[PDB]
């Protein structure tokens, strides 16, 4: 309950921060302020439109990398284990095998954006 | 002692508060930015005073006009001004911008950001030393120091 | 299974982690070790069907161990008759309920 | 000159280093003369609850030795 | 527990109601497909602790590798489709019944 | 503090509903974070840290790619939050309202067995070893380097194969 | 069997390639303006992004 | 080959390392004769109680009191 | 007492943040031959305090097309995970003593960039997008080296928690064993809170203040001051990790003195290389932290499985 304390203490002083930013000042709002920046000129269209992403491939590659690492953090708790082979082994073919798929996606120009 | 005075010693922080940060915006069109830019450069430093630029016009307390304002570009102008949010001020820096200019009696130019904006301090010059835009900017700050908001509003 | 490939070859990929009493890291045992252990005990060379009646006694006593019914309706129902009699007025919980022992050690 | 940055450097410092110092005598103050216990394992909290249940105060930390 | 149990077996009901019911778009599916995925790790993981059964605590790894590697693809999928018709949606896709 | 894990589940239960709803992927992917922290502390309440913190940090992982994707793909001009629909947001209640009824109606016609208000929070964690050392979430997933090597390896194949089976898709 | 809904079913391609219309490039437009720092004093610099 | 490495040793030079830490961390192992203590440590540690063991009789080898000379002296862990 | 320890770890990080800010300006002032602030203050030890007033005595923006439910909400979580950041760390006896912190670091970071990735979102503009989805990029670069590199520093440690790094360089640092996975770490949290030169979200010559185009007042505020305390939070973590302090169990606070003088220094170095380099491309830094860090990192990931077994120095666990 101590953690539970720490973050609520967190939250509130947050939310009191923000409670005084907003009805401790002056307000005079119109339209003219309220809508988006642009740099000085109105917006041409919407931003809720498409922002085509050219590094997705590399987006996905790294969902798995991170499945990668969700496997290889185990091993504090691998090495107390009596074998010490079989884990070595098995954690080289992981990280050789990483290495591998990496090199692949690297030469067939993967880690390279979509111009 | 009394509310009175108490409002007026918090009205005197406040002020300090705005004064002593007062953010400008990287908003500058034409030569007379140089100086501003030699204002903000080792000699003459701005930030020795918490005067320090913010891009975006959200972030930013007040906006100096250093250059030609044009008709093509006051629209923008009044939308920067717009999204500045209150409390905010104006310097008009240079001749082209407190009146035409040497660009008064010309098709597109603007004769004054007077029209425009409501101008706080006028800096006058083609260019103004910066000396004499950190003089106003100065200036801009006793123009704060003396504001008595709090004031007015516990006479209402 | 299918392809019994594995007891081909002797090796186990898969068959020695497939039920509780099976081979916990370092040696710590599930609960209801005991209770799967004697049920497979009793299921073996019989298969299925002569199995299900004949080791049925060691299945239910499993079944208990592990979801924990009969348990959960005893002490249910030892709470609600509790209730009621503190709300008649009956009952009177003693210090070592109510918060006041003399701890042990 | 560049001695005018030490002020600010020596608020910093002064305000990292009490929470370091604060939590500790904190610990020893609520817990007594004693570092706050660590309990990493479940024997370790076994052996807490232990040294509750022996002081006769609800509280790990009084330490009963030979005068039992 | 059974409390828990039982709320997490609807909480997967729930996500697979709406993976079934479809909406225009498709990364929503997706997304409860993830949902149902996450109730079974949780389901696994608290049987697991329950029960003390150390040697089954390495199925809701798999699990979530599996499952990633299921959105993976199903992203890739997205953006063929999205190269192909501009929007997402899953009502675009109806020119196999022909 | 008894009705804690009750609470929690409750929330998860919510968050996956409010998915199965199915706003734009942006509330989605909030409804998957806030549900994965749920589960993390559950899965924390009955006894373990490395489960919890391993799903909220793919799952953290997997929305920022969602983020990434759904402002490319799955956007529109007006993405349809929960109060966008009138519908959505009386189903929305209308299943908090069921499951609310549901359990107070299972309360009922089975005093327990499957739902125990009375008893909440007594029926958690089953038989823990008092007295234990190198027992923690962990040394139960470490078994994957040893003892259980054939998850490791099929799940790395599973990785490997899906970098080309991305590659290919894509191309 | 032409029933009332098949009519308008047409047979599909021989190579499985139905001819379509390709999608708009909708590129996104972006002033650059002359608020921008980087606009060195004004500019406007409209832009098309394709990301 | 080797003017193939003198030429990757100054263009990419980051691949050249992480090949070569790779194979050292392959062939290491197979070389040194501290290897095998590790198990050998991980073993010796007494996570779970030594469970004693009734007396049939027929148990030299086996002491009848912890500090007894029998059993695995682990002086090799001293002054290794 | 809680609540009091509570305020002795809260309280003194931000004046902490506060007076950075101040030793931000002021070291890039000299280095760019001038005097920063010396004129609120005596040598401007009061100019902090006056932003923050004169920031929420503006009035905040509400926009139109603006969300502002996660709007509000972002700047929020910005502060408070930055602050529960703080909480497990060992200066040298924490305030909450967890067996996992580093994953609680690394959760709570992962968590800390959908700030930044819903604040953009929800500010409905162009700028504001563009930041967004360069912290997606700037994730996507770093992350995985940073467990990775962070896992194999911990293979000699033999836990997550951070108090076991303590008696694990109670005779020596970790950075002479590790000063790649060092060096590594280092850029990584620099690539981590969006500090300069991979700044990349408020990258004001590229973007008109990314992500924060929109925020005007107290929230833009918090972003401040979260990115201000996770400067000082992560280089904490490397002088905790690399930079071992001397323990002394009778003197407590030597720890504590040593971990300000490191943390200080590092932070420093974070101004300094501010003031130093210009900016990368976020490209460019996805091209260098998979083309060179990951790489290298895996090979000493390797190493570092090796080096515990050939050379019999298996850690402990607890
Ligand atoms: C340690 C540093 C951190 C500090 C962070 C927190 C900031 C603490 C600020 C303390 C100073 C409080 C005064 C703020 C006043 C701002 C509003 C203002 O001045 O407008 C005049 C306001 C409004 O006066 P008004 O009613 O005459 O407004 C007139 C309206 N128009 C413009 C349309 C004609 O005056 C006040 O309301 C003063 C009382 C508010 C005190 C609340 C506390
Ligand atoms: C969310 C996690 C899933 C939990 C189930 C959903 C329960 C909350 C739904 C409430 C309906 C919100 C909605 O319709 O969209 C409105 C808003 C969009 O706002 P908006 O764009 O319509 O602007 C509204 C303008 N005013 C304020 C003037 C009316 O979106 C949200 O509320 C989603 C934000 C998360 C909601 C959860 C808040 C938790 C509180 C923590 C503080
Ligand atoms: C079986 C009963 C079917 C009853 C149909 C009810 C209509 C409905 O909402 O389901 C369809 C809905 C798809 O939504 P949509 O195609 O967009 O319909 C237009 C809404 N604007 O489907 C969905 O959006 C998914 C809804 C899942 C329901 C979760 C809540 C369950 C508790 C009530
Ligand atoms: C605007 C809203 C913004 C909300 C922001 C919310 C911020 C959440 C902060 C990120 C938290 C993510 C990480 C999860 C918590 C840490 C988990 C952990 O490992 O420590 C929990 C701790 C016990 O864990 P452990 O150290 O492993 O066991 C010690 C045994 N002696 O002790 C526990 O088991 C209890 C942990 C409870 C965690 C509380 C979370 C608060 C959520 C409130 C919202
Ligand atoms: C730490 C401090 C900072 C990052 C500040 O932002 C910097 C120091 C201050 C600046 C940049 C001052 C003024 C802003 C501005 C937008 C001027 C217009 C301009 N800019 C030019 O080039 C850049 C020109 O090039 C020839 C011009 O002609 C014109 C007219
Ligand atoms: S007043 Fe003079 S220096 Fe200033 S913008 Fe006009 S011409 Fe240039």
């Amino acid at each position: 309950m101590n953690l539970y304390t720490v973050i609520f203490i967190n939250i509130l002083l947050s939310l009191t921060l923000i409670l005084v930013a907003f009805w401790l000042p002056q307000m005079n709002l119109y339209s003219e302020k309220a809508n988006p920046y642009e740099c000085g000129f109105d917006p041409t269209s919407s931003a809720r439109l498409p922002f085509s992403m050219k590094f997705f491939l590399v987006a996905i590659t790294f969902l798995l990398f991170d499945l990668e690492i969700a496997l290889l953090l185990p091993l504090p708790w691998a090495i107390q284990t009596i074998k010490t082979s079989t884990m070595m082994i098995m954690a080289f073919i992981l990280v050789t095998i990483l290495s591998l798929g990496l090199a692949y996606e690297w030469t067939q120009k993967g880690l390279e954006w979509t111009e | 002692s009394r509310a009175e005075y108490v409002v007026t010693k918090l009205d005197d922080l406040i002020n300090w508060a705005r004064r002593s940060s007062l953010w400008p915006m990287t908003f500058g069109l034409a030569c007379c930015a140089v100086e501003m830019m030699h204002m903000a450069a080792p000699r003459y430093d701005m930030d020795r005073f918490g005067v320090v630029f913010r891009a975006s016009p959200r972030q930013a307390d007040v906006m100096i006009v250093a250059g030609t304002l044009t008709n093509k570009m006051a629209p923008a102008l009044r939308k920067v001004y717009d999204q500045m949010p209150e409390p905010r001020y104006v310097v008009s820096m240079g001749s082209c911008a407190n009146g035409g200019g040497y660009y008064h009696y010309s098709y597109s130019v603007v004769r004054g950001c007077d029209r425009i904006v409501p101008v706080d301090i006028y800096v006058p010059g083609c260019p103004p030393t910066a000396e004499a835009l950190l003089y106003g900017i100065l200036q801009l700050q006793r123009k704060i120091k003396r504001e008595q908001k709090l004031k007015i509003w516990y006479r209402r | 299974p299918f392809l019994d490939i594995q007891k081909k070859l002797g090796i186990s990929l898969d068959r020695h982690f497939m039920f509780l009493s099976a081979e916990q890291p370092y040696k710590n045992a599930a609960r209801c070790h005991a209770f799967e252990k004697e049920w497979i005990e009793c299921a073996h060379g019989i298969g299925g069907t002569r199995a299900k009646k004949e080791c049925k006694i060691e299945f239910d006593d499993f079944e208990e161990c592990l979801l924990r019914y009969k348990t959960m309706r005893r002490m249910h129902d030892i709470k609600k008759q509790r209730e009621k009699l503190m709300k008649e007025g009956k009952y009177t919980p003693p210090p070592h309920h109510s918060g006041r022992e003399e701890p042990r050690p | 000159m560049w001695f005018e940055i030490l002020p600010g450097l020596a608020i910093m410092g002064v305000c990292l280093v009490i929470p370091g110092v604060s939590t500790a005598y904190i610990h020893k103050f609520t817990n007594g003369g004693k570092e706050k216990r660590v309990a990493r394992v479940q024997y370790q909290w076994y052996l807490m609850e232990r040294d509750r249940r022996i002081s006769g105060v609800n509280r790990y930390y009084v330490s009963k030795g030979l005068e039992n | 527990m059974p409390s828990t149990f039982f709320n997490l077996t609807m909480a997967f009901s729930l996500s697979l109601l709406g993976t079934l019911m479809f909406r225009s778009h498709l990364m929503s599916t997706l997304l409860c497909l993830e949902g149902m995925v996450l109730s079974l790790f949780i389901m696994t993981s608290v049987t697991s602790l329950n029960s003390n059964s150390m040697s089954s605590m390495p199925i809701p790894i798999t699990i979530l590798v599996f499952a990633a590697c299921e959105a993976a693809v199903g992203l890739a999928l997205l953006v063929k489709v999205s190269n192909t018709y501009g929007t997402d949606y899953v009502q675009n896709l109806n020119l196999l019944q022909c | 503090m008894n009705n804690y894990i009750f609470v929690l589940s409750s929330l998860f239960l919510v968050g996956c509903l409010g998915l199965a709803l199915k706003p734009s992927p942006i509330y989605g992917g909030l409804g998957l974070i806030v549900s994965g922290f749920v589960g993390c502390l559950m899965v924390l309440g009955f006894g373990g840290s490395f489960l919890g913190l391993m799903v909220f940090l793919i799952y953290l992982g997997g929305m920022l790619v969602v983020f990434g994707y759904t402002t490319a793909m799955a956007t529109e001009e007006y993405p349809e939050t929960w109060g966008s629909n009138w519908l959505i947001l009386g189903f929305l209640v209308l299943g908090v309202i069921m499951e609310v009824f549901l359990i107070c109606v299972l309360n009922y016609y089975d005093e327990v067995g499957v739902i125990n208000l009375d008893g909440l929070g007594d029926w958690l964690m089953y038989e823990v070893d008092d007295v234990g050392v190198m027992l923690e979430g962990g040394i139960g997933v470490a078994a994957m380097y040893s003892c259980a090597t054939w998850m490791m390896v099929v799940a790395g194949w599973s990785l490997f194969a899906g970098i080309f089976i991305i590659i290919e898709i894509t191309r | 069997y032409p029933s009332k809904e098949t009519a308008h079913w047409k047979p599909p391609p021989w190579n499985d390639v139905d001819i379509l219309k390709e999608k708009a490039v909708t590129n996104m437009t972006l002033n650059f303006g002359p608020q921008h720092p980087a606009a060195h004093g004004v500019l406007r610099l409209v832009l098309e992004l394709s990301g | 080959i080797s003017a193939f490495l003198k030429n990757a040793w100054a263009k990419e030079p980051v691949l050249v390392v992480s090949f070569s830490v790779w194979g050292l961390a392959i062939i290491m192992p197979m070389i040194s004769p501290y290897t095998k203590y590790a198990s050998m440590i991980n073993k010796a540690t007494p996570y779970n109680y030594p469970v004693p063991v009734r007396d049939d009789g027929n148990m030299p080898d086996v002491p009848s009191h912890p500090q007894d000379p029998l059993g695995p002296s682990l002086d090799w862990l001293k002054n290794l | 007492m809680f609540f009091i320890n509570i305020l002795t770890l809260l309280v003194p990080i931000l004046i902490a943040m506060a007076f950075l800010t101040l030793v931000e300006r002021k070291i890039l002032g000299y280095m760019q031959l001038r005097k920063g602030p010396n004129i609120v203050g005596p040598y401007g030890i009061l100019q902090p305090f006056a932003d923050a007033m004169k920031l929420f005595m503006k009035e905040p923006m509400r926009p139109l097309t603006t969300s502002m439910s996660l709007f509000i909400i972002a700047p929020t979580l910005s502060l408070t995970l930055a602050l529960s950041l703080w909480v497990p760390l060992p200066m040298p006896h924490p305030l909450i003593n967890l067996n996992l912190g580093i994953l609680f670091i690394l959760a709570t970071s992962s968590l800390s960039v959908y700030s930044i990735l819903w604040s953009g979102w929800a500010s409905n503009s162009k700028y504001s997008l563009f930041g967004a989805l360069r912290a997606v990029a700037q994730t996507i670069s770093y992350e995985v080296t940073m467990a990775i590199i962070l896992l194999s520093v911990l293979l000699m440690n033999g836990s997550y928690s951070l108090q076991t790094l303590i008696t694990t360089q109670e005779h020596m640092w970790l950075l002479l064993p590790a000063w790649p996975m060092a060096m590594m770490w280092f850029i990584s949290t620099l690539a981590e809170t969006n500090r300069a030169p991979f700044d990349l979200t408020e990258g004001e010559s590229e973007l008109v203040s990314g992500f924060n185009v929109e925020y005007a007042a107290g929230p833009f505020a918090l972003f401040f001051m979260a990115e201000y305390t996770n400067i000082i939070l992560m280089n904490a973590l490397t002088t905790i990790i690399f930079l071992g302090p001397l323990y002394y169990i009778n003197l407590p606070e030597l720890y504590s003195t040593n971990f300000m003088m490191e943390a200080l220094l590092l932070s420093s170095t974070f101004l300094w290389i501010r003031a130093s380099y210009p900016r990368f491309r976020y490209d460019q830094l996805m091209h260098l932290l998979w083309k060179n860090f990951l790489p290298l990192t895996l090979a000493l990931c390797m190493w570092h499985i090796s080096l515990p077994i050939f050379t019999a120095g298996v850690p402990p666990y607890m």
